[PDB]
RNA sequence: GGAGCUUGACUGCGAGACUUACAAGUCAAGCAGGGACGAAAGUCGGGAUUAGUGAUCCGGCACCCCCGAGUGGAAGGGGUG
RNA sequence: UCGGUACGGUUUGUGUAGGAUAGGUGGGAGACUGUGAAACCUCGACGCCAGUUGGGGCGGAGUCGUUGUUGAAAUACCAC
């Protein structure tokens, strides 16, 4: 019900963060704006599949 | 045609892999004389034409001619239009040939144009498209040197292009030639098929091969012969 | 025989509801597979794996080299351009911009340098002979006359429900992929277009997967039948009359195996409460077998089925709907011309017609959302209607399914009675924590089921249903037609399911238009089986689509 | 209790402490990158606080290209998550 | 006896227009005439309203195409 998801960058596709969502409340993918250490700037992160 | 002409089909053995020298011998005494038959070559390649990179497409320059009228149409203006009619082309068109083709007149074999003339031919190429009469810049037909291409049509350029089901088709010359002269045009083509072999072709590249006239049945040929066509 | 698609140890699960668990199967060209299963089995989730949209949890579900894939979603999308521009985005998708580049270089290369652009008009010209795109105009003009599409220069907003599926079938059947993925292709189509799609999918080079709930489209297009049970997939051959035998047999042996497991528990639960006697001990081995038999008796609770229950409205009078010389039209085309009927009381009226003839515009003059051109509609003071369009408000894609039936409220009015909202959505199948599924993740069998929850809470005595037999399996389709016979009001049903109007109908309204009139209708006092007999007393070559 | 915009529910570190047999557990100003909010001062390394969890071994995955059993590769190992 | 592979013979394909049932590519002006060129009739094969051909008139006269027509593409015949 609260699975562990990993968030990947939408430019270089590194998996930088792991977190938890709720699968019934957020059925779609999580888009956040986190800081990628590869790119050096805050960029759009999205779940994996 | 289960007829009396099938006595010509009795000499060729269907399980005897002949040579390219004995292919031209059986080509003569199978065809009748009332037609001046043309000797054909059908090659079943080992390529998969679904992938785009395995598309065997190219030309050849036959060193002994083919025995063909070789009707030429030329899109040219200026001295280019006068160089083609001095080269030996019967129909040397111009920008007015836009009207003559689409009115129901395609009495030519291969087109020759400068890149300046191709601006107004390609719109008319709706009807020249699937017939293979369209100009193709890889075979020297779309260039500035429009003079030597006319003689090479008379020289014996043959355009081979593999079909959807992996078959080649190729003419080598008329049946009034010699036995030793057909195998010299024949061996000049397999040398030019192996140059255009795709690099991603799995298996044996030249699987089954056969030679026939316009009316005679097939003559099985040896794929392992790639050097000794003399 | 080189394959098209393979699956290796694929397991996809949405938490507690598994869709696949360790499946492995291969799809070879020339296969004609029809995939069946009840609602909630996972049929549309398997086809989104095979289209490259979704991805499995683990396992390797990949594709053969080359072998492009085209999917028809169960609610297919369209663009906002014309019908002739709607078909070029698939089938002529990548090949129109090669045609839109070769005509560009027909004047750009003349005024520019002719050595790099010489081959740029060359390798385009090598991609116009094996694909044969020199006559791309008339290839569109054939593929519209095969599906009998609407004309070229009209928007795709004011189309039918079946005209929006005829224009989406023409997109995929121009691509000719090596793996079709048809998710309910025969929805909203008439008997002419489904008969077309049977003969087209017969001669078709490539694998065809088609999830269908009906039984007569499948026996003409599919020879192999795949099933989706609770996780597992059971491939075999047959003609869907043997699917319903083997499905009802798996539940037969499972019923008298879970029952034998149940009596083993009560003989064992009596042991674990029996109390340890003198210094001999109760064995820890038998305590551990009971605690593992109690767990395998809990992963078997599968019986959850509630009948569709239509609320009765108030008492209905003698005039239900009166129609006197109705005319309706949007342009110079006329749809309804000189129509006079009067809807009965306590019956079922079936509406018959092919696609784009005006069945849904007929409902919108009765509810008043349209306006008659000439003649009137008269309702009557006892009539309270019940009707919701498919397009004006419908559903909202991020509100949950509980707050679409309700509006965030606890108790709702279904017509002069108070029922709880969660006791109302649970009467329509949505039970447990599935009541928080938003409308975007609902499947087609529970979007049709949600749409019945919105229409029937209005408590009417004249219900108007536009194709209720849309994406429902045979278990709940029989449950719906049971509730239309125990209904004390008038129900009007538009459908194309020929074997649903044959079962529960008492009056037939049908389009009998021919060449000189094209807009006349016909009222018949009797069922659909007797209308076919009366049809013949009053009173084809398959179009190819390719070459 | 309510509303506006948002992702700091960060990356590289962390002087100095509480607790403690060991293993662990806990707090931390402040410096830098790159951001959010705010006119600024500033606050933000999840939640008013303290429960919502499991050592090591052996494995899985993505990334870094660190070793590569004659040499060039690869297999397998290694680092960070 | 029932299956697989290899090789070979015969066969199979109907939009919309076009004498009408045009599979794909190349060759091609002639293919055949010890017969179904005409020619009817019966019988066996397939089916979209016809093309498949075991032969009875028998071996004597003319059928098909190259022309024109329609269309994205042509008609015989052969080769793969
Ligand atoms: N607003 C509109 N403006 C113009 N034409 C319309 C409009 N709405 C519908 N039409 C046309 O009216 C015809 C019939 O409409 P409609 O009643 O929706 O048919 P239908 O019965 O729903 N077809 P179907 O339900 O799929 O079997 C079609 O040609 C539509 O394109
Ligand atoms: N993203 C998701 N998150 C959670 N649950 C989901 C999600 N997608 C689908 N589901 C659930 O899983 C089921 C799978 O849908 P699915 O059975 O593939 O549709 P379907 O089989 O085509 N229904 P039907 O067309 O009537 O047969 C849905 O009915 C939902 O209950
Ligand atoms: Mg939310
Ligand atoms: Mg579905
Ligand atoms: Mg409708
Ligand atoms: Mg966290
Ligand atoms: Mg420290
Ligand atoms: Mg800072
Ligand atoms: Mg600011
Ligand atoms: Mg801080
Ligand atoms: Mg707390
Ligand atoms: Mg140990
Ligand atoms: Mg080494
Ligand atoms: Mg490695
Ligand atoms: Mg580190
Ligand atoms: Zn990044």
């Amino acid at each position: 019900v609260r699975p562990k998801i990993t968030l990947a960058c939408e430019v270089c596709k590194h998996r930088n963060y792991i977190t938890k969502k709720n699968r019934r409340n957020d059925p779609d993918r999580l888009e956040l704006k986190k800081f990628c250490p590869n790119c050096g700037k805050h960029q759009a992160h999205r779940e994996t599949r | 045609t289960s007829k009396a002409y099938r006595a010509a089909a009795a000499k060729v053995d269907r399980t005897n892999l002949y040579t390219p020298l004995q292919a031209a011998k059986l080509a003569k005494e199978t065809s009748s004389t009332k037609q001046d038959a043309t000797v054909e070559v059908a090659i079943r390649l080992g390529v998969d034409p679904r992938k785009a990179d395995q598309m065997v497409r190219g030309t050849v320059n036959l060193p002994h001619g083919t025995g063909k009228t070789a009707r030429v149409a030329v899109f040219a203006v200026g001295e280019k239009a006068d160089a083609a009619v001095a080269a030996g082309a019967d129909v040397v068109g111009s920008d007015d040939l836009i009207e003559r083709i689409q009115g129901g007149w395609l009495e030519f074999d291969a087109a020759i144009a400068t890149p300046d003339q191709m601006a107004k031919v390609g719109r008319i190429a709706r009807v020249l498209g699937p017939r293979g009469l369209m100009p193709n810049p890889k075979t020297g037909t779309v260039t500035a040197d429009v003079a030597k291409a006319v003689a090479d049509i008379k020289g014996g350029k043959i355009n081979f292009r593999v079909d959807k089901q992996a078959n080649l088709h190729f003419v080598i010359g008329k049946a009034s030639f010699d036995e030793k002269l057909l195998a010299e045009n024949y061996g000049a083509a397999i040398d030019e098929v192996l140059r255009l072999k795709p690099s991603s072709s799995k298996g044996r590249y030249l699987k089954k091969i056969t030679v026939s006239t316009t009316t005679g049945p097939g003559i099985p040929v040896d794929p392992s012969i790639t050097r000794n066509f003399a | 025989a080189e394959f098209i698609y393979t699956m290796k140890k694929v397991r996809k699960a949405h938490g507690d509801k598994v869709i696949l668990d360790d499946v492995t199967l291969s799809f070879y060209p020339g296969a004609k597979i029809g995939v069946v299963g009840p609602n909630g089995a996972g049929k549309s989730s398997v086809l989104r794996i095979m289209a490259g949209l979704d991805k499995p949890n683990n396992g390797d579900a990949f594709l053969a080299t080359g072998a492009t894939v085209g999917i028809l979603q169960q609610e297919p999308p369209l663009n906002e351009d014309k019908t002739v521009r709607g078909n070029v985005e698939e089938g002529m998708g990548d090949i129109k911009i090669k045609l839109d580049r070769f005509n560009e270089v027909a004047e750009l290369m003349a005024t520019d340098y002719t050595d790099e652009l010489m081959e740029e008009m060359g390798r385009l010209q090598e991609e116009l002979d094996h694909a044969d795109a020199w006559d791309l105009d008339a290839q569109l003009e054939q593929a519209m006359d095969a599906l009998r599409c609407p004309p070229a220069d009209e928007p795709v907003t004011n189309l039918s429900g079946g005209e929006r599926r005829r224009v989406a079938l023409c997109k995929l059947l121009l691509s000719k992929p090596d793996l079709l993925l048809l998710d309910e292709p025969t929805n909203h189509l008439d008997a002419e277009s489904v008969q077309w799609l049977e003969q087209h999918l017969a001669s078709y080079p490539g694998a065809i997967l088609a999830v269908t709930h009906d039984r007569y489209f499948l026996d003409n297009v599919a020879e192999w039948i795949l099933e989706l049970d609770r996780g597992r997939a059971y491939p075999y051959e047959g003609n869907y009359s043997t699917y319903l035998e083997k499905k009802a047999e798996r539940l037969a042996v499972q019923g008298r195996k879970d029952a034998k497991l149940q009596k083993r528990l009560t003989e064992e639960l009596a042991w674990v409460r029996s109390g340890a006697k003198a210094r001999q001990a109760k064995s820890k081995a038998r305590l551990q077998r009971y605690e593992e038999m109690a767990a395998e008796a809990e992963k078997t609770r599968k019986l959850d089925f509630e009948e569709i229950q239509i609320p009765v409205g108030p008492r209905l009078g003698n005039v239900v709907v009166e129609v006197d010389h109705l005319d309706k039209g949007y342009d110079g085309r006329a749809l309804i011309k000189d129509l006079s009927f009067s809807l009965p009381r306590n019956g079922i009226v079936g509406v018959i017609g092919p696609n784009g003839v005006g069945k849904t515009t007929l409902f919108k003059t009765i509810v008043g959302l349209e306006t008659p051109d000439s003649g009137s509609v008269k309702v009557g003071e006892t009539v309270k209607l019940s009707y919701v369009d498919q397009a004006r408000a419908g559903i909202d894609p991020r509100k949950t399914v509980w707050e679409v039936v309700s509006d965030g409220l606890d108790y709702i009015q279904v017509g002069q009675t108070e029922v709880p909202s969660r006791a109302y959505v649970s009467a329509f199948g949505f039970k447990g924590p599935d009541q928080q599924k938003p409308a975007g993740v609902l499947s087609g069998g529970e979007r049709n089921r949600l749409n019945l929850a919105l229409t029937l809470k209005q408590g009417g005595n004249l219900i108007l249903l536009d194709e209720p037999t849309n994406d429902l399996d045979v278990e709940t389709l029989g449950s719906l037609e049971n509730a239309l016979l125990n209904f004390p009001g008038c129900a009007v049903v538009i459908s194309h399911d020929r074997w649903f109007l044959d079962r529960t109908c008492t009056h037939i309204l049908a389009w009998e238009g021919d060449d000189d009139n094209e807009a006349k209708w016909f009222w018949f006092e009797g069922n659909f089986g007797a209308y076919e007999e009366n049809k013949v007393e009053r009173l084809v070559t398959h179009r190819k689509l390719t070459r």
